[PDB]
DNA sequence: CATGTGGTCTAATTAGACCGCATG
DNA sequence: CATGTGGTCTAATTAGACCGCATG
């Protein structure tokens, strides 16, 4: 593993939601950084692999389905497919191995068939992070990721998504970023 | 020296790919096809004597399947254009319904694509309609990282068929010239006693309204003074398929025109596959 | 010294007689057919390059028509049996319904018979079913002044087809034998990957239930594990017709099966027509 | 025509119906002759050409369909077809020219379709003979024949045949009459 | 403005179930 | 007793009329 003094500041690529205001709270980004180790782009329809390669090497690639209700001229599958495309654009050369990670989180926007195409294109089953308060679940997310980061049934989640049509649960996923401290440098 | 070609066929239908490779002399070692319509599978299994291996639904094939069944030299594909063509009003787009199946093709292509250190020859082709919204075309291009070439079959057949082809085959943008065996006019494809009121016909869909040309919907054939529509054999001749190629599985004109309307033009795919005779072994 | 043959075919249907004569190599100078079903006429017109003349209903043919079109060397006939066969519970007999059409044959036959001074050879043949009422067979023999020869097509094909043949052709009672090309078992007529449950098939008619053999109505072919009916090409193989001989006029499965269930058995009529090569000019 | 002393008694073959007691009442056959030079067979189902040729050469063949009270074991067309089949047997050879005649009469039991079939097989149109009493038709018949022998529309005949469902030999005897110039006249 | 690897709806159209009994 | 160049009736099955608008 990498020692503490050789840990470099992580270079991340946020694809739909901006985690800068949240990652700066975990000491992965400095509050003031004109270099901007995070690259954020929201409409990736006109992005070519050369754009991703020119923006610079990335250690982490993050994507998220828009929170429930906050949709706009795009289906939920669009975000998953575009995330897959850009992640393939950013993944480093296999002959030059390096610490590389990625993550895609859904706020119960994808249905069952979208869940299956997500698990197929990302090659793993998601984990369900709940927010239990007062013995009752209030929100939940699904996470696909290659980082080595309470149980409830699918029926409770379905009724939760049914009722909660009437918001970002970043707090639940934050913990999943903690294991990245060992590979990259930790700001105060 | 040269080795036989290993093909992976995607949404194969009536196996036009294998037919072109065979008519071209290219020796085929493997032809793995993904198809779900039992009529098309019967067409392929009978007209090629069970030389094609079928793998069923595209959404159930994994990277393990690609590695084991592999390696592959050629990948053909043409996804369903039900939610992509601008003739369907209820069309859902590339990210909803049939269009989503394109991303399966993509998913397998990068699976079968050689790695950055392997300099093996590897070829691919994807086809779809021109009559789609520009957004679908640009997104397909983005995912394939390639811009298409538009080919109309009217240069080589007796019918219009403007289709977009993405791929890396040699000379995909080379000028298209007609062969002496190509039936350019409708009369060259008709039967005895039948007369063509037209010299070229429009695009043939899976529906009957396409067989009646013009804004007034006129009949194309005259026989014994009466106005008649095209026969199945004449459709096969127009598309470039051999005669009675679709005469299987007790199919009527409906299923046959359906299977032929979703298919490719044999001369166009012959043109696009022609350079492969220089890379692979020839019978 | 031999000359081309001049034929008159009443109720020609799929024009089997011309096919048999041209397969035996006999040069035909004139072949006049009397058929009403437009699809039969289409089969005969397309598959034989319009070398056949059609003259519409037999009831509108006059003796003056016979003299103008004549003289004739061969008369061929097979009248509708829907009112003669016993499979029909509402059969009307030989003197009602379609049975009366037999007497048109008779009529034209007497119009085409040469004068007794004419030693010119004159041949004629009439075909009908075995499963007719004994009175009808008796009366057909009475009007034709000769007894019929019974022939079953199982000796030369893969299906049962018991038929009575009246006529004066040379050696109509000689034993029937199967040539090498005679597909004797059902498996010889099947397509790729399809296997036959039976070695021989029951009598095939225009109706679909004839394909379901046995009192249990068992399917005759299996494929990929599941039972299936016979295909149109396999039916064409069973009757001895060339493959896709009835693939005209955008005909569905039912029309093809009707056409083939009314027609004759090609090898039987080849057996019956073989002697004519000794009297008429061969190619 | 033939001189009277060389005229011979006519050999006739009556089918389905019997013209005896009518032609004999005209003078073509003598009443005493037991053979009678007349052949009559009602069921012609199993009759072969050799039977007709053995039954003697015939100068006239006659057939009639049974009236509205038919035997009704056979369709009306059976009589016509069998008449044709037997007349083709009874005709003389072309090299044997001889006065030969035939006649078929329908008592309104044939349908227009069967009428067309009859006119096709007998090679001529029939002649409708009417029985007019009190300016009102009572019965009528249609005749086909080659013997060189009052107008009514087919609607009168249609309503007639429709009503009378609940044998006009007299009308036809006149058609036989011209056969005197060829055969012997018996007193 | 002509066009189009189509879906919906409904009127024809078709096909499977049912029936049928005279003869080797 | 099994079978058959079928006809009828009804339930599916199919096919033609209708509609549709974004791109050259
Ligand atoms: N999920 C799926 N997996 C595999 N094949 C599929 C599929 N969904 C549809 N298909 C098949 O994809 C085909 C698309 S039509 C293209 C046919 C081909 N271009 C040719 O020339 O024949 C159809 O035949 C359809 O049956
Ligand atoms: N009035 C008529 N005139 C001429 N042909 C007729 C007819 N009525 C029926 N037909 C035809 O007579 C045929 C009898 S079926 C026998 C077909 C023929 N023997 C063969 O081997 O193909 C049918 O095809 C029917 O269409």
């Amino acid at each position: 593993t990498v020692p503490v003094w050789r840990r470099q500041p992580v270079r991340v690529l946020s694809l739909f939601e901006d985690i800068k205001k949240e990652l700066t709270s975990l000491g992965f980004l400095e509050s003031g950084s004109d270099p901007g180790q995070l690259k954020h782009v929201v409409d990736v329809t006109d992005t070519v692999r050369k754009d991703v390669e020119e923006w610079g090497p990335f250690d982490l690639v993050y994507g998220a389905t828009p929170p429930l209700g906050h949709t706009c001229d795009r289906p939920p599958s669009w975000y998953l497919f575009q995330f897959h495309r850009l992640l393939q654009y950013a993944r480093p050369k296999p002959g030059s191995p390096r610490p590389f990670f990625w993550m895609f989180v859904d706020n119960l926007v994808l249905n069952k068939e979208d869940l299956d195409v997500a698990s197929r294109f990302l090659e793993m089953e998601p984990v369900t992070i709940p927010d239990v308060h007062g013995g009752s679940l209030q929100n939940a997310v699904r996470v696909w990721s290659n980082i080595p980061a309470a149980l409830v049934s699918e029926e409770e989640l379905s009724l939760l998504a049914q009722n909660k049509q009437s918001k970002w649960p970043t707090k639940l996923v934050k913990n999943c970023f903690l294991p990245l401290r060992e590979y990259f440098k930790y700001f105060s | 020296k040269r080795r036989p070609i290993r093909v992976l066929s995607l949404f194969d239908g009536i196996a036009t790919g294998y037919l072109v490779l065979k008519e071209l002399g290219i020796k085929v070692e493997k032809y793995i096809a993904s198809e779900v319509c039992a009529e098309s599978i019967a067409v392929g299994t009978v007209k090629h004597e069970g030389q094609i291996k079928y793998v069923d639904d595209i959404r159930n094939i994994t990277k393990e399947h690609i590695d084991e069944w592999g390696p592959f030299d050629l990948v053909i594909g043409g996804s369903p254009c039900n939610d992509l063509s601008c003739v369907n009003p209820v069309r859902k787009g590339l990210f909803e319904g049939t269009g989503r199946l394109f991303f399966e093709f993509y998913r397998l292509l990068n699976y079968s694509c050689p790695e950055e250190e392997d300099d093996r020859p590897f070829f691919w082709m994807f086809e779809n309609v021109v009559a789609m919204e520009v957004g679908d075309k640009r997104d397909i291009s983005r995912f394939l990282e390639c811009n298409p070439v538009m080919i109309d079959a009217i240069k080589v057949s007796a019918a219009h068929r403007a289709r977009y082809f993405w791929g890396n085959l040699p000379g995909m943008n080379r000028p298209v010239m007609a062969s002496k065996n190509d039936k350019l006019e409708l009369q060259d494809c008709l039967e005895f006693s039948r007369t063509a009121k037209l010299k070229k016909v429009q695009t043939i869909t899976t529906k009957s309204n396409s067989i009646r040309q013009g804004k007034n919907q006129l009949f194309p054939v005259v026989m014994n003074g009466k106005d008649d529509v095209l026969w199945c054999t004449e459709l096969e001749r127009i598309f470039g398929f051999p005669e009675h190629y679709t005469d299987v599985s007790n199919m009527g004109r409906g299923a046959r025109q359906k299977l032929l309307g979703r298919s490719w033009s044999v001369p166009v795919i012959r043109h696009l596959f022609a350079p492969l005779k220089d890379h692979f072994a020839c019978e």
